[PDB]
């Protein structure tokens, strides 16, 4: 009862079937680029790679879900601490920018506010589970 | 110059391999119902295509112990050089000759239409 | 159809009808026969507008 | 596979090897940690898919009423008692399988008098 | 007529009886699928040829 | 009381539903030809 | 049919699987990367003595173990010595190739090449399923027979 | 068609309030190996958090909207080939009586 903020959220999986490169991306409303899924954790406070790929893997025995995620990591692995993944954004400038991009354009469903970095994060993740699963055809 | 340095090399390699395998298909025939000259005398009876009929002649022949109920079913079969350049399929195992049979038997099935 | 079982490719299941328009079908073996029949009236619309500009 | 992280800043392990010893070692690129190779084993590819075939398996399969219970004897229990899926692998290639699962003892076998799968 | 009637639900149960042979051979991968043909697609493209036999 | 419920389409996918509360219902043990030829209660 | 064998079921029986196309893809069921930094011995057991066959009759220190399905081989019907040949004169004087024979039930393809190699030999099985035609011209796919 | 009626929608706190009553595992600490099988729990599509016992809670909810309690066009499905709870209290529904 506010509007309808009609703000479509796009998780892509880039990479055909023989171009290896598996690099999961993400559509950001306001930053006019596919931001990796790593950068976008990592803008959250999942920083490590081991926790990133624990919000996607619901188990932990599935390699053939972690090999895709694999080189996910790669791509994101130059940037790490949340003040350098909100700095790839559209410093001082972009700090703001993707911080209230985060609360408002991203998944207002949950929260809009602020505190709940965790709930959306973890939806971020269940979103990237059931779009491997998709390629993993099961 | 190093032609017949490779060629001589490969007609005697075959033979060594013909000397632990007609003594592998001699104590077969032995434990259950000289042999490195019955080799070098079959070793340059086929002596590139020559690197791939030898490799070819080498897990066929060598086909053991299982295999060779289908290579000792041929040890006491076969002829001399009316034998030799046979080359066949179903040449493995005696269980082996069968089942290439037996998805040949439906590659003509699903394959007629 | 959820009046069916998981994984039922019966010949009812799939959407076979045994009866004759006189026996008069059954509540499913008409719901199959609407979806078919729905078929046939959007191509018509489809093919005879395409056909149209086929002959211009 | 088999890939493990970083036991200080759990990062992913990447291969370096040690020429000297003649040994593979994964290693923490991150930081400076590194653990040798358990499994020499790098990468699995699998083109051929046979894990998907039991999929959403719970012990509660019985309590979907949608899936139709079985009448095989089981080969453990022997209970013709069951509950029946065709492979949870989304292959359209795929042949029309049965995976009995038990609802006494949750025993999943085979309707398949061709390929056995005792996994 | 009367017989008739009952004959046709004869053809359509035998059929049926045709139907359950490659519903069974198909859940044992007995099925001897075809050149340029999916299992899945083989019973499914056998299974309504018998119906439509039938049928007619 | 809990005599009916109203279902939405995507809760439909876990109910099994019966065609009629008697045709569908109970268990077998003369048949009408010109009748129609429905399938059963097997549920 | 060429002109002259017109009912001949064997002429066709010998031009579909020399027209139609067939890949690595197709015959391999799963493509492995091992460690094994010495060329001659393969830490490799199901492997082990496969090795000491088509070795006796400087090498890279990364494996690429590929196993094959027996059907889908003896389907365009083929020989590890033909997928063998063929990869070898693909990649040619760079990657060496050693393989088990159809007697050998392990269906499996090792495979080497001569700073930097974990990503250059996962780069390699890319080209290798997809580009690598084994049988028959390229594009035209399912070759079904017509009396 | 005639027997069925469209929703208009219903609140969705006094399930929040249920659901957590009954067992709901913060999503905010949630532990994705350590609860691996744990159902996952959604309202209107909108992943609140988990919970152990899938069977047990599901049986409790069904109940209240044939008292009369969880409104009766809200639609709460249970999937077991996924592990899943997309509770529905969603805007425009089209409900069938049974
Ligand atoms: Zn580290
Ligand atoms: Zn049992």
């Amino acid at each position: 009862k506010g509007s309808r903020f009609i703000s479509t959220l796009q998780v892509k999986l880039y990479g055909r079937e023989g171009s290896s490169a598996r690099t999961i991306k993400a559509t950001l409303p306001y930053i006019k680029q596919d931001i990796p899924i790593v950068i976008i954790f990592r803008a959250l406070g999942i920083i490590p790679d081991g926790e990133i790929l624990e919000h996607i893997c619901y188990d932990v025995n599935d390699w053939q879900m972690l090999e895709m995620l694999k080189p996910c990591v790669e791509d994101g692995f130059v940037i790490q601490d949340r003040e350098t993944a909100l700095d790839f954004i559209g410093k001082e400038k972009r700090i703001q920018y993707a911080k209230d991009i985060l609360q408002k354009e991203f998944l207002p469903h949950i929260t809009q506010l602020e505190g709940f970095e965790s709930r959306k994060a973890f939806f971020l993740g269940y979103m990237i589970n059931r779009l491997l699963l998709c390629a993993l055809d099961r | 110059d190093f032609e017949s340095e490779k060629e001589h090399k490969l007609r005697y390699n075959a033979e060594k391999m013909f000397s632990t395998l007609f003594s592998k298909f001699i104590v077969p025939e032995t434990i259950e119902a000289i042999s490195q000259e019955f080799a070098h005398n079959l070793e340059e009876e086929l002596y590139k295509i020559y690197t791939e009929k030898v490799r070819s002649l080498y897990s066929n022949l060598k086909d053991k112990k299982n295999l060779e109920l289908k290579a000792h079913v041929v040890e006491g079969k076969l002829p001399l050089n009316k034998l030799v350049n046979m080359n066949a399929s179903e040449l493995a195992n005696p269980d082996l000759q069968e089942f290439k049979e037996k998805r040949d038997k439906i590659i003509l099935e699903n394959f007629i239409v | 159809l959820p009046h069916f079982s998981k994984d039922d490719y019966s010949p009812e299941s799939k959407g076979f009808v045994e009866n004759s328009y006189l026996r008069g079908l059954t509540p499913q073996e008409f719901f199959f026969h609407a979806m078919g029949g729905r078929e046939g009236l959007i191509d018509t619309a489809v093919k005879t507008a395409e056909t149209g500009y086929i002959q211009r | 596979t088999t890939f493990r992280f970083c036991r200080d800043c759990n990062n992913m392990l990447y291969p370096r090897e040690d020429k000297e010893n003649n040994r593979l070692l994964f290693e923490c690129r991150t930081c400076s940690y590194v653990e040798e190779a358990g499994s020499p084993l790098v990468y699995r590819h699998e083109l051929i898919t046979n894990i998907g075939e039991t999929a959403g398996v719970v012990q509660d399969i019985g309590s979907d009423p949608t899936l139709p219970r079985s009448d095989r004897e089981c080969p453990k229990c022997h209970s013709r008692e069951n509950v029946f899926f065709q492979s949870q692998q989304r292959r359209k290639d795929t042949s029309m399988v049965l995976f009995f699962v038990c609802l006494s003892c949750s025993h999943i076998f085979t309707s398949d008098q061709k390929n056995k799968r005792t996994q | 007529d009367g017989p008739t009637m009952r004959e046709i639900t004869e053809t359509i149960a035998e059929a049926k009886k045709k139907v359950l042979d490659v519903t069974k051979e198909a859940q044992a991968n007995l099925l001897t699928a075809k050149h340029g043909m999916t299992l899945r697609e083989s019973f499914e493209d056998n299974v309504v040829r018998f119906l439509n036999e039938a049928r007619d | 009381e809990g005599l009916v419920e109203y279902i939405d389409a995507e809760e439909e996918e876990s109910i099994l539903i019966a065609m009629q509360p008697e045709d569908l219902e109970p268990a077998e043990a003369d048949v009408d030809p010109a009748k129609r030829i429905r399938v059963s209660h097997h549920a | 049919l060429e002109p002259g064998h017109a009912a001949d079921q064997e002429q066709a029986k010998l031009i579909r699987s020399a027209i139609e196309h067939t890949t690595l893809k197709s015959v391999t069921i799963a493509s492995e990367i091992y460690y094994d930094p010495d060329p001659r011995s393969t830490v490799i057991p199901e492997d082990e003595e496969i090795i000491q066959l088509h070795f006796s009759l400087q090498q890279s220190p990364w494996l690429l173990r590929l196993e094959l399905d027996r059907a889908a081989m003896n389907d365009k019907d083929l020989t590890m010595g033909q997928v063998g040949e063929r990869i070898k004169q693909t990649f040619k004087n760079d990657l060496f190739v050693i393989w088990s024979e159809d007697n050998d039930e392990k269906l499996i393809i090792r495979c080497r090449v001569v700073a930097e190699e974990d990503h250059m030999l996962k780069k390699i099985e890319n080209t290798m399923l997809e580009n690598i035609t084994l049988r028959g011209v390229e594009n035209i796919e399912r070759v079904v027979m017509m009396k | 068609s005639l027997m069925s009626c469209i929703s208009v929608g219903t609140d969705p706190m006094p399930i929040i309030t249920f659901l957590s009553e009954w067992g709901m595992e913060p999503l905010e600490d949630y532990v994705p190996h350590q609860s691996p099988d744990a159902t996952r729990v959604f309202v209107n599509g909108v992943w609140h958090g988990v919970h152990r016992n899938p069977a047990r809670l599901m049986e409790t909810l069904r109940t209240l909207r044939r008292k009369g309690d969880i409104n009766p066009e809200v639609s709460m499905i249970r999937d077991i080939r996924e592990k899943e709870l997309k509770i529905f209290t969603d805007a425009g529904r089209v409900y069938r009586p049974l």
